């Protein structure tokens, strides 16, 4: 079981999101901080989701860089099945 | 729409949006208004002029709309004045029939009272010796309790929530002033001890069993001192907690929220026990019975359910309102449930047979506060029009009207003796009303020609510093407690 | 009336989507359907506002009103498969009309993190004591008979305790009495007796220059001013000449020992005087009157140097423009005064101490004038055109100020 | 204002987190509406594992969720959980400071010296004292 | 406008320096 | 803006003087989302019946489908009164205090041993 062996190595390894901020949005939904390593996996699973979108929007920016636009997020989230919306009203 | 009464202004703007058929086919309040009958209590002296203008064939179509969509309930008496008709109208399907308000209601207290129900009418819980020991120290509190009256005005102790940046949506206090619950918009219930005695919870089943066992001081022994705070936060609702209700044995907190569940929190283990999922919609209120077994919860789905803390399914469904059941209050004998609502009606429901036995109309806004007299003979209701209407229960005549408040009256309570009704609103005021001079006088006509006794019944106003009075509580020594988030 | 969204906004949306050549009856059909759904939800979000007992609203009533109508709450993206984002909301989009439409990830990291408050608690107080509302801060607001004083004996005893605590025998007693003056709501209708006690005190307390008696009275004035309830500009005609003498007066006690406190006493007096000129302001009465007295204190020749130092401090703390116009044509006179104190062997008097304090204060004020509306250059010997008082050390002070600006 | 600082102390900490994550093999100077879009999908994602893993554990009569309740919650959102040990194994992680609390002095409230008056017998001793 | 209430408030009608004795006899 | 200044007049005609900081903006986002989905459905309906230009009938077909698929409103009064009288006919059960703790079945209840992982 790799994922049990992974979570037992998270007493160290402060992640990119703090546990005072990941734990705040977990307490907002009823998830209470019993184990602080449990928070760090949820903070890691939410990093990997945002990182996978920013890594795939970079491929849609190299073809057309070093700049993240809404026309790069639009085809990047379209394979995810997420239709992002332009503001268009400001 | 311009030549309507001023208290129908929030009713017409829902109708100005309704212009299509399919807009009205999914409203479900105007869909039930179109199929029901407006009751329209009129006198026989005025109905003779109406029927002499409608039975002729010169009009012949507005008479067809009247006898299709309107009931007419005729009473033999004087035609009412305009400021008396204004006091008892304002509800869709308004001014209900007198044949609904003539059923026999057992509005008396349990233990002779001829208006009292038998003890085996509703199957209530049992009592022991420890319960007779409670009433011995309860009447020691009643001693220091002073016949408040219009002279010895009570002292008000405001328990303000200072920071409260998550919005406080629900308060309850126990019957002895020992706990204060807070329902908040961040989906939490927070219990505070107000006596100098910290909140302790038994640590565990694998830990509470290895203690006591005929130790005599059993309650003290199982209580864990490792867990002892002045505040316990309860998590588990996925939405803002709108109802909060303690049980009379000071265990068993109840909470209802936007997610459609009613939750039973223990106060010995400080965990959740049951989640009662009968509504799919926001449950706006809940309350335990004053004997502590049954509880009633009213929600957005226009019913109020009766639960029993033993079944996952309800026992009674009170399904006669046409809008959201905002409030749900038990009678002091717990044989009757009063449910105020957003269609400007208050309805008493018998726990046997689930029948509506009283319909109280005369509010102009959605009813947000309900409270019974300790006699059981009267019922005070408050709504967004700032009016506190005092209803009889054996008669059902809405005899008094208290019109001092400006904004939504969100909390009412009578005294422990019944001497004073306390009213708290969004005007940041705690008004005290003389609840003895209001019922001093108390049919064949359905009204009593109630006076403008509001100025005489006012005893004090007590403006609060930017703080809406969410809860009002009376200590057993007749001390007013109030708890509002400071904005 | 029945107000709907404009149809000329619905054709812009349609032709920016690929649906061109839409009729007006087709376009009017869109704007009465969606204007009903906005009216249906805002009437339904009103339920959560009235049951949330707030009226004001917290970004979230429309999120529950949408979920009640079986429509997903999130705005700006719609998931046709519904599973990653069910009826849970994402809190909307923080967008503006006057926004930049350009954002930087690095800039958000650079911004300092805001402070998170203490969790909600429960405090109790008293709305009514047997019918009467107390004035606590948790509450909003022919032999004829003999007359009675307009103060109660609790109020008169309170005045006696506060005045006997404000003469500073014990410091904790003073500090509470000063906070009591600073926030008592019922301290009006006692304010004539406090103003008279201050005014009369300073005038019989400069007969012998008792510095504490004066430092305590100036702190009493400062505690009287920041009280928001009481109306002060009926009594400021007694308050202002008291602070004036404190700043412009000679010290009957020995000058050398408590000169730092005397400078602090002048500093307290200037701070209250500048606050007094900030408040209570009408046309050409208060600020210009104290400005004229300060300038003719400066202009007068062969002053007491204590009076000179105090008036210099008072002129200096008057703000940005006042030193920009009043502290320009006078550097040569200041330098000549410093040179006279320097010449000669008698330093026993207080003239030398007064001169050093005046020169230091004037040089610091010149530094923002040099910084605010000049560019640094030739910091070695150009200040010798201004009698060479601070010169290179003044230049070093300007450099330290520039380093502080770089740190900012 | 400490009222909106209850929310903005933690949402503007998540703005520094996305600004620190956008530098991990991504783009530069993103569009403004594209950042408030993606941080709205991030808040809605944490709030959806909050509501669904609580629902999966409470369906099994429990109150706090284990690991087996989240690996069924993430499956029902289509996550492919096995790729998550590799997304942590990288060294791209950066350290972001926790948001400051609004009040440093905890409980400095000490009212003011002025005790006077007692309590009538219908008011117990645990209620606040009568003022001056 | 010269009958405005402020004109008559004694901050705008009183000389503080003049009132003080200032050790003068 | 053009369409955002009309949104502040729909609220002011409903007497909403002060609501949320961005309520004019967030409602516009919902309105834009609502119109786009109906227009997308209407163009598909135009393709389904085959026509040169999208017409009002397709938009009406989208409107009826959108309301039926999403808006579920609360249950109606003839449905609530039928499940009430089916439930309110059953008499109230008796209760024995010492027979058992007064709670619903433990599988239904949130009272389980409630495990957690060993830290290692």
């Amino acid at each position: 079981t790799p994922l049990v062996d992974f979570l037992m190595q998270l007493e160290d390894y402060t992640p990119t999101i703090p546990d005072a901020v990941t734990g705040y949005y977990l307490n907002r939904a009823g998830f209470e901080a019993s184990d602080p390593r449990i928070i760090r996996l949820i903070s890691l699973a939410a990093q990997k989701f945002i990182s996978d979108i920013a890594n795939d929007a970079l491929q849609h920016c190299k073809m057309k860089k070093y700049t993240l636009t809404m026309e790069d997020l639009t085809p990047a989230l379209s394979e995810y099945g997420i239709n992002v919306k332009k503001p268009h009203y400001f | 729409h311009g030549d309507q009464e001023c208290y129908y202004q929030d009713d017409l703007r829902v109708l100005s949006s309704l212009t299509k058929k399919e807009h009205m086919k999914g409203n479900e309040t105007m869909l039930d208004f179109r199929t029901s009958k407006f009751v329209l209590r009129i006198s026989r002296d005025s109905y003779q002029l109406l029927k002499r203008h409608l039975q002729e064939k010169q009009n012949n179509q507005i008479w067809n709309i009247v006898q299709e969509h309107l009931y007419i309930d005729i009473f033999d008496g004087m035609p009412r004045s305009k400021q008396q008709i204004d006091a008892m109208v304002g509800s869709l399907a308004g001014e209900a029939k007198r044949e609904a308000n003539k059923s026999k209601v057992f509005f008396g207290l349990l233990k002779q009272d001829p208006n009292a129900p038998p003890q085996n009418r509703i199957p209530l819980p049992e009592l022991k010796d420890s319960d007779k020991l409670d009433k011995i120290m309860n009447m020691k509190e009643t001693t220091k309790r002073v016949r408040l009256g219009p002279d010895c005005l009570p002292s008000i102790c405001f328990y303000t929530f200072l920071n409260a940046y998550q919005g406080l949506t629900a308060v309850d206090v126990t019957d002895d002033s020992s706990l204060i619950a807070g329902g908040f918009a961040d989906s939490t219930v927070r219990v505070w001890s107000v006596t100098p005695k910290k909140l302790r919870s038994v640590k565990q089943a694998s830990d509470l069993s290895l203690i006591d066992k005929e130790s005599d001081d059993v309650l003290e022994r199982i209580m864990d001192e490792k867990t002892a705070s002045e505040l316990k936060i309860l998590y588990g609702h996925s939405g803002p907690v709108y109802g909060a209700s303690f049980s009379p044995d000071r265990n068993y907190l109840l909470s209802s929220s936007e997610d459609g569940t009613v939750r039973l929190w223990s106060l010995q283990t400080f965990t959740c026990l049951v989640g009662y999922k009968g509504h799919n919609y926001p449950v706006w209120d809940t309350q335990f019975s004053p004997y502590g077994y049954y509880f009633v919860s009213g929600g957005h789905d226009r019913v109020a359910r009766l639960w029993a803390t033993d079944h996952y399914q309800p026992l009674r469904i009170f399904a006669g309102h046409l809008a959201d059941v905002n409030c749900t209050r038990f009678h002091p004998n717990s044989n009757y449930v009063a449910t105020g609502s957003a269609d400007r009606t208050v309805r008493l429901w018998d726990v046997l047979n689930g029948n509506c036995v009283r319909i109280f109309t005369g509010h102009k806004g959605p009813i947000h506060s309900l409270t019974f007299s300790p006699n059981g003979r009267f019922l005070a209701t408050g709504a967004t029009d700032g009016r506190v209407l005092l209803w009889d229960i054996g008669h059902g005549l809405m005899v008094g009207e208290l019109k001092g408040h400006t904004d939504t009256v969100c909390s009412l309570r009578f005294s422990r003796d019944g001497e004073i009704l306390a009213s708290g609103s969004m005007d940041n005021t705690v008004r005290l009303w003389d609840a003895i001079k209001a019922f001093e006088d108390l049919t064949a006509t359905g009204h009593i020609n109630l006076p403008e006794n509001s100025q005489e019944l006012l005893l004090g106003t007590y403006m609060t510093k930017s703080t809406p009075v969410v809860h009002l509580h009376f200590t057993r020594r007749n001390l007013v407690l109030a708890a509002g988030a400071y904005s | 009336s029945n107000t709907v969204l404009p149809s000329e906004s619905m054709k812009v949306v349609a032709e920016s989507m690929g649906i061109a050549q839409i009729q007006e009856e087709t376009c009017q059909l869109l704007t009465d359907e969606v204007s009903y759904r906005i009216k249906e939800i805002a009437q339904d979000a009103l339920k959560f506002m009235h049951m949330g007992k707030r009226q004001k609203l917290t970004t979230s009533d429309i999120d529950y009103a949408l979920k009640l109508k079986n429509v997903e709450p999130l705005y700006g993206f719609h998931a046709q498969e519904f599973i990653p984002f069910r009826f849970a909301s994402g809190g909307g989009r923080e967008l503006y009309f006057y926004e930049e439409k350009e954002v930087d990830l690095s800039d958000i990291i650079n911004t300092p993190l805001p402070r998170v408050p203490l969790d909600v608690c429960l405090k109790a107080h008293w709305l009514s004591i047997e019918g009467c509302q107390p004035a606590i801060p948790e509450n909003p607001p022919r032999l004829k008979p003999r007359s009675i004083h307009e103060l109660s004996v609790e109020q008169q005893l309170y005045y006696k305790e506060i005045t006997e605590a404000c003469v500073g025998s014990c410091e904790a007693k003073r500090a509470e009495a000063l906070q009591s003056i600073a926030t008592d709501p019922g301290l009006y209708q006692m304010l004539p007796r406090f103003s008279t006690f201050i005014s009369e005190g300073v005038r019989v307390n400069v007969v012998q220059n008792n510095l504490a008696l004066l430092i305590y009275l100036m702190r009493m004035v400062k505690a009287l001013m920041d009280n928001p309830t009481l109306y002060l500009e009926k009594y400021v005609h007694e308050l202002i000449p008291a602070v004036m003498t404190c700043i412009v007066s000679r010290q009957l006690c020995l000058r050398p020992d408590v000169d730092n406190h005397w400078a602090l006493r002048d500093f307290a007096a200037r701070l209250v005087a500048q606050i007094c000129k900030h408040f209570s302001t009408t046309t050409n009465n208060i600020q210009s009157r104290i400005t004229k007295t300060f300038t003719k204190s400066w202009v007068d020749e062969k002053t007491p140097w204590t009076t000179r130092y105090g008036s210099i401090a008072g002129l200096a703390e008057l703000g940005h423009d006042v030193i920009k116009t009043l502290i320009l044509p006078r550097l040569q006179q200041e330098g000549e005064r410093i040179r006279s104190v320097l010449d000669g062997p008698v330093l026993s008097n207080i003239d030398r101490i007064g001169a050093d304090h005046v020169q230091s204060l004037l040089l610091k004020h010149c530094a923002p004038v040099l910084a605010k509306l000049r560019p640094p250059p030739d910091n070695q010997d150009a200040y010798r055109a201004e009698f060479g008082s601070l010169g290179p050390l003044l230049c070093s002070q300007v450099v330290k100020a520039r380093a502080q600006a770089a740190l900012q | 204002n400490p009222a909106d600082n209850y929310h903005l102390a933690r949402r503007r900490t998540l703005q520094v987190v996305v600004s620190s994550l956008l530098t991990e093999a991504g783009f530069e100077s993103a569009e403004k509406a594209s950042v408030e879009t993606l941080t709205e999908m991030l808040q809605s994602y944490i709030s959806e594992i909050g509501r669904s893993a609580k629902s999966y554990c409470e369906h099994t009569a429990r109150t706090q969720p284990t690991l087996s309740d989240i690996v069924v919650t993430l499956v029902e959102m289509g996550f492919n959980v096995d790729t998550l040990p590799a997304y942590a194994k990288r060294s791209q992680r950066m350290v972001i400071t926790a948001p400051p609390v609004t009040n440093q002095p905890v409980t400095p409230k000490a009212l003011t010296a002025g005790q006077n008056r007692p309590h009538p017998p219908h008011i117990p001793s645990h209620f606040p004292e009568f003022p001056d | 406008d010269l009958l405005a209430d402020e004109n008559f408030l004694m901050v705008t009608q009183l000389h503080w320096e003049d009132d003080i004795i200032w050790d003068g006899e | 803006p053009k369409d955002a200044q009309m949104m502040a007049q729909i609220l002011k005609d409903m007497g909403i003087t002060e609501y949320e900081p961005r309520v004019i903006n967030q409602m516009l986002e919902f309105a834009f989302r609502y119109v786009t989905t109906i227009l997308d459905d209407a163009k598909i309906y135009s393709s389904h019946a085959k026509k040169a230009t999208v017409d009002a009938d397709d938009v009406r077909l989208a409107i009826q489908c959108r309301a039926d698929q999403s808006f579920t409103s609360p249950p109606p009064r003839d449905f609530l009164l039928d499940i009430a009288r089916q439930r309110n006919q059953t008499p109230l059960p008796l209760i024995k205090p010492y027979s058992g703790p007064r709670l619903p079945p433990d599988r239904y209840c949130l009272t389980a041993p409630n495990y957690r992982l060993k830290s290692l």
